[PDB]
């Protein structure tokens, strides 16, 4: 009942957001076997060593840990425009 | 007399408004049956026949 | 070398209580928009009404 609303709506949104001018990452392959982010520092001789990634633990943003959950609201709590009389601009 | 043009339409009398039908335009046209999503709001009319 | 294209299982399969596959059918799906299982339930719920 929901996919039309993800693949044929959805999915456009990501490939509009991809092409956004800050995300400057490539964030995944498409192949879990051997895909592997990119890792740059910032370096000097002098003896400074910034990562761009590291694995900090949780922050005050909220953004590192991850509910998985998030997936039961969306398959079973969401109404979206190609879904839900049922035209809709 | 004086007749100038005879077409053979579907029958009004029998795809009565109460089948939905709408005969006036030469085609038959039901309102919400097939409409198309993801479109603007004029572009559902195709659908009706 | 090649061409992705759909093929419906009417244009593979022919049986005739278990597909419909006249070509007055075939003309019907042709006007048809792009459906999901939400427009067909719409449909039907409307042919009911």
């Amino acid at each position: 009942n929901i996919a039309v609303a993800h693949t044929d709506h959805l999915s456009v949104v990501y490939a509009t957001m991809s092409n956004f001018m800050l995300n400057f990452t490539n964030n995944f392959s498409g192949n879990h076997a051997t895909f592997k982010p990119d890792q740059y520092v910032i370096t000097s001789p002098e003896g400074s060593y910034k990562p761009i990634i590291e694995r900090q633990g949780e922050t005050v943003d909220g953004l590192t840990i991850i509910d998985t959950s998030i997936v039961w609201p969306i398959l079973c709590q969401c109404t979206y425009p190609l879904v839900r009389s049922i035209m809709e601009e | 007399y004086g007749a100038a043009v005879v077409n053979i339409d579907l029958n009004r009398d029998f795809f009565d408004t109460a089948t939905g039908i709408d005969l006036t335009k030469g085609i038959p046209l039901v309102q919400d049956l097939l409409v198309p999503i993801g479109v603007t709001a004029g572009a559902e009319q195709s659908a009706e026949y | 070398r090649y061409h992705e294209s759909v093929l419906e299982i009417a244009d593979i399969f022919d049986q005739a209580d278990f597909i419909q596959t006249s070509d007055a059918v075939r003309q019907l799906r042709a006007l048809m928009p792009t459906l999901s299982t939400s427009q067909i339930r719409h449909a039907i719920e409307r042919i009911a009404q």
